[PDB]
């Protein structure tokens, strides 16, 4: 008393229930360096002008 | 001649002095400017000269047919 499976029956995806833990760390990857801070604050204006060796706008 | 015409010499030194200090201002910020472009060139951690590497965005998390990757 075995049934044969249908078409689809055997293609989808199913659960498992399994007592192993989570390995955290599967790809044995250390730690992930460290970003580069952003940019804060106000956008403040033009400290005296361009400075273009006589532009002072 | 020094009523109508002439400026008077504190209005002169006045003006000189703001002009002074401005370009000492323009020369020191000049200065900080070199010295922060060099250094940060040098170390390459600041918000300029970021040559952009490959967005990790693109990279698929889905599982794979052959599990050894």
């Amino acid at each position: 008393g075995w049934v044969r499976p249908d078409l689809g029956e055997l293609s989808k995806v199913t659960k498992v229930k399994t007592d192993r833990p989570l390995p955290e760390n599967p790809y044995h990857s250390r730690a992930r360096p460290e970003p580069n801070p952003e940019v804060e604050g106000d956008l403040k204006p033009a400290r005296h002008g361009s400075r273009l060796f006589f532009w002072t706008m | 001649i020094a009523r109508t015409f002439f400026d008077a010499p504190e209005k002169n030194y006045e003006r000189t002095m703001a002009i002074l200090q401005i370009e000492s201002e323009k020369a020191e910020l000049r200065l900080k400017e070199l010295e922060v472009r060099r250094l940060m060139r040098a170390k390459g951690d600041g918000p300029w000269f970021q040559y952009p590497t490959i967005d990790k965005a693109l990279i698929d998390h889905s599982p794979k047919a052959t599990p050894d990757n």
